[PDB]
RNA sequence: ACGGGAUAAGUGCUGAAAGCAUCUAAGCAUGAAGCCCCCCUCAAGAUGAGAUUUCCCAACUCGGUUAUAAGAUCCCUCAA
RNA sequence: UGGCACCUCGAUGUCGGCUCAUCGCAUCCUGGGGCUGUAGUCGGUCCCAAGGGUUGGGCUGUUCGCCCAUUAAAGCGGUACGCGAGCUGGGUUCAGAACGUCGUGAGACAGUUCGGUCCCUAUCCGUCGUGGGCGUAGGAAAUUUGAGAGGAGCUGUCCU
RNA sequence: GAACAUGGGUGAUAAGGUCCGUGUUCGAAAGGGAAACAGCCCAGACCACCAGCUAAGGUCCCAAAAUAUAUGUUAAGUGGAAAAGGAUGUGGCGUUGCCACAACUAGAGUCGAGUGACACUGCGCCGAAAAUGUACCGGGGCUAAACAUAUUACCGAAGC
């Protein structure tokens, strides 16, 4: 209905079997991850799970869209493994690493500190910056966020640490 | 953590820092024995009982609390002790150590640590409602009837009743209270007594169970 | 203790005599106020020469109270009289010459201006 | 964010989707932005 | 004036109706002087009458009447 | 501000102020925000948020209202326009008088101004304290677990 | 004289307002249903009974009788309280048309599978703020124990 016989291949550093609800991708790229995927009539018959479950209902053509993409992503970012970078918009961020906790700075009078968690690479190529990596986006995702909203950056003059790229809403008063 | 009982004798002033007055409060705790201790199989929880003060023989023909009882002397014979007259139970220690039957200290608390006290209140008996809470009294002049009474007690038809706790005229009397934040400024081994800066709750010859800022 | 309408006696040389102070600036449900305190009053008496002139309103730092003033050593210290200096809103003497003596409360408030012309400090 | 009962695509660059309770828009600029009220 | 457990307006992540995109259709971390907990006082008439240590124990004949025991009071000298 | 006349005329008896409260949110202060014609301090409109706070005087009787000086702020309301078997009696609102307009006159107008008795020993529910009796499968003394219930909650400045 | 349903005047197509007209009930009527409710629905008590069949309304528990059957409709607890509007809500009714329409872009070429204005709808959604305490399903609670139909069975009055 949405995006029905989508079925796209599973070739990975890894393997898929299903019992339970759900999959689990043990392979050398990523190693041994999964939630449950879903409820649904899930097959995966010589490579891959594109299983033909929903139709007909309504919530059908989400969940079409949400589990198999459940499936997908986790089978995928912890086969594929895959954070894009982030920015630095102004002078003097202090960026580093501790083990699974970096530092920046803003500009307050006591840097606040921030420690994170593992499953989650914690990657620094960063002076004043910031990019990283991992294995699932749903478990870099909100850090790579938590991270994004700690000056929300001068949406007039510049400062701040943030995303890959974009514009700022850039504002001008007396 | 540090648990102990006394009694209220006075109250006085010590210097200390270059030449700073301090106002101090006198309590003498003397032989303190520990009794039957609980656990969490038997009872059900962590405490340890503790005495104070000793009394006479039991089971005789005295009819004050002087002398003990069968039940009470029966109860102190078991921790090879005699029978007290104060009993308290101190759930907020370690029930590791106390070994049974031994006796308590009076140097266990070092000058600079923070205690907290708790005792009964004084008491004054039927008040009034001007003294018992902090109401206001009405004008004595320009031809008045209202002066140390309570004013309305409710609404009109909004309500038919007047509602629960309305302050109205009682027994002030006394409550147990407890104050906490108190520092110790000096502890005597020789009379055995303990010296708190600040006033704690009771009158004189009081009972004062001691303890430590939980914080 | 110097209340609403109060009437004390200035030991400058401002041009003012006596002041009714018509508020303890402090906070809100503030009523009394003791050595080392801030007060807006009038002037009720003045002399015929000064830059304070009668029915003016000015700040002033009550200085030397007929109620005690206890220390940390134990030690207390009352004078015979209510008197005060009157500031220039900068913590400053509008004039120049202090009359009697005065407390070492000033010190702890930031008044040593105040307290570099007084004969005596107790 | 505005708040009107009278919701809608706005400009021409403005487009909505139903959320819980709200039929609010989303688009790339914020002078045109509501959600019900 | 602290420390937790949740949450509301917002904020992003996973991820959709309607293939691209929404914080919702399943989940997600955030998230306020609000709400539970923590501090203090009263609390088994909580007829759902709880628990722990110690003390006391009969002749009749079990119609129970007579009774004593641990203990409680009456009476007296008093005030924290 | 009104319209209707359904309860009360073998009586439902009084406007402000004093004393003591309790509830609301359509938020004055504090708090969490997207958005500003928001750089910053500041401030304007909107959204969430009801826990606790929310000052002393001068002037007519004023429920109004202007002014003085403060404060983190001096919000708007409901509860017989809360509360007189809890208080005052200034304002209304009774018998005495004076002025003004109106009436042939006795008077009226409420237009102003001066003086004028505020009764009751708490039976029932409700609330604040404090006892006696019996109950809990033996009786008694002392220390206790905590299902419940109440109390608390505000905010400023300086060294940095 | 009063309410209810209709036909008008008057007032503001305001009122449990007020005045006429045609009916029924109350007044002078008990009994059953509407949670409680003179005027609304069903029905008119001569007296006895530990007999039977029905009316309005009903059949998970309080509380008599189906956790009945067949078919659809509804994801809000809608049911179990308002309107102009608003919209990528929808099950049914007709279109219109590319064999492109989701990622193309002018402010041109592909790949693989549904897109929408309009029209009548049926059920939903937002619009929706008040003062002692949950607070209009009567309460516990319910995804059928809700709504629209069909057929049945049984319960139900002082009616027969």
């Amino acid at each position: 209905s949405r995006v029905g016989k989508k079925i796209i291949d599973i070739p990975s550093d890894v393997t898929v079997t299903f019992d339970g609800n759900h999959v689990t991708v043990k392979g050398p790229k990523g190693e041994l991850s999964r939630t449950l995927n879903e409820r649904m009539t899930f097959k995966q018959e010589e490579n891959t799970i594109e299983v033909v479950r929903p139709s007909d209902s309504k919530e059908d053509r989400t969940n079409h869209g949400t589990t198999r993409a459940l499936l997908n992503n986790m089978v995928q970012g912890v086969s594929q493994g895959y954070v894009k970078v982030l920015e630095l918009v102004g002078v003097g961020y202090r960026a580093q690493m501790q083990g699974k906790d970096l530092i920046l700075n803003v500009g307050y009078s006591h840097p606040v500190e921030i420690k994170a968690e593992e499953n989650i690479t914690f990657s620094v190529e960063k002076n004043t910056v910031v990019k990283v990596e991992g294995i699932s986006k749903e478990q870099v995702g909100a850090l790579a966020s938590n991270i994004r909203s700690v000056r929300p950056p001068e949406p007039y003059k510049g400062k701040g640490i943030r995303y890959q790229g974009e514009y700022v809403r850039r504002k001008e008063g007396k | 953590t540090k648990g102990i009982l006394g009694r209220k004798i006075g109250m006085t002033q010590v210097f200390g820092e270059n030449g700073e007055l301090i106002p101090v409060t006198v309590v003498e705790a003397k032989e303190n024995v520990v009794l039957q201790k609980k656990t969490v199989e038997v009872d059900g929880y962590n405490a340890i009982q503790v005495g104070f003060e000793d009394k006479k023989a039991y089971k005789k023909d005295a009819k004050s609390n002087k002398y003990a009882n069968k039940p009470a002397e029966g109860h102190a014979k078991k921790a090879d002790a005699a029978p007290k007259r104060f009993i308290r139970e101190f759930r907020n220690v370690d029930v590791d150590a106390y070994e049974v039957g031994q006796e308590v200290s009076v140097d266990t608390f070092v000058a600079g640590d923070v205690i907290d006290v708790t005792g009964v209140s004084k008491g004054k008996g039927f008040q009034g409602a001007i003294k018992r809470h902090g109401q206001s009294r009405g004008p004595m002049s320009h031809g008045s009837h209202f002066h140390r009474a309570p004013g309305s007690v409710g609404m009109a038809s909004d309500a038919s009743r007047v509602f629960k706790g309305q302050k109205m005229p009682g027994r002030m009397g006394g409550n147990t209270v407890t104050v906490q934040n108190l520092e110790v400024v000096q502890v005597d081994t020789e009379n055995k007594v303990i010296l708190v800066k600040g006033n704690v709750p009771g009158p004189k010859k009081g009972l004062v169970e001691i303890r430590t800022s939980i914080k | 203790m110097i209340q609403q309408e109060t009437r004390l006696k200035v030991a400058d040389n401002s041009g003012a005599r006596e002041v009714l102070t018509i508020k303890v600036l402090g906070g809100s449900g503030r009523k009394t106020a003791n050595i080392g305190d801030v007060i807006v009053c009038t002037v009720k008496n003045a002399t015929p020469g000064g830059v304070v002139k009668k029915g003016d309103v000015v700040k002033a730092v009550i200085v030397r109270t007929k109620s005690g003033v206890r220390r940390n050593d134990g030690s207390y210290i009352k004078f015979d009289e209510n008197a005060c200096v009157i500031i220039r809103d900068d913590k400053g003497p509008r004039g120049t010459r202090i009359f009697g003596p005065v407390a070492r409360e000033l010190r702890e408030g930031n008044f040593m201006k105040i307290v570099s012309l007084a004969p005596e400090v107790l | 964010m505005k708040v009107r009962p009278s919701v809608k695509p706005i400009c021409e660059k403005c487009k909505v989707i139903k959320r819980k309770g709200k039929v609010m828009v989303i688009c790339e600029n914020p002078k045109h932005k509501q959600r019900q009220g």
